[PDB]
């Protein structure tokens, strides 16, 4: 991932009353995936054929 | 005197009984192996100068 001019400006602080950027800024990166499993049913119990 | 139907409440079966809580399965994905051996050293025994 590239960063953004803007975000490099606001990072360190300088900005004037009312504009966000006055402190220094912190960002993080997050990433989440959303992916398939099958669930088996037999017995009375539930669990993961696959694990 | 009134009629309607008659209210009949299912009975029997079984809820919460000789929980046994056993549907792990065993494997997974990994490496496979490594091909590494080593010889015995190398051995010296020479002097005199025998040509």
């Amino acid at each position: 991932v590239t960063m953004s001019p803007e975000s490099v400006v606001a990072a360190a602080g300088g900005g004037n009353n009312n504009s966000g950027y006055n402190e220094p800024q912190r960002f993080a990166l997050v990433v989440i995936a959303v992916n398939h499993n099958v669930i088996r049913i037999m017995n009375g119990s539930m669990g993961f054929p696959i694990l | 005197i009134v009629l309607r139907g008659p209210t009949l409440a299912p009975t029997l079966d079984r809820t919460a009984t000789h929980t046994v809580t056993r549907p792990r399965a065993l494997g997974s994905f990994h490496s496979t192996a490594g091909p590494a051996k080593h010889a015995a050293s190398i051995m010296a025994e020479c002097k005199d100068e025998s040509r």
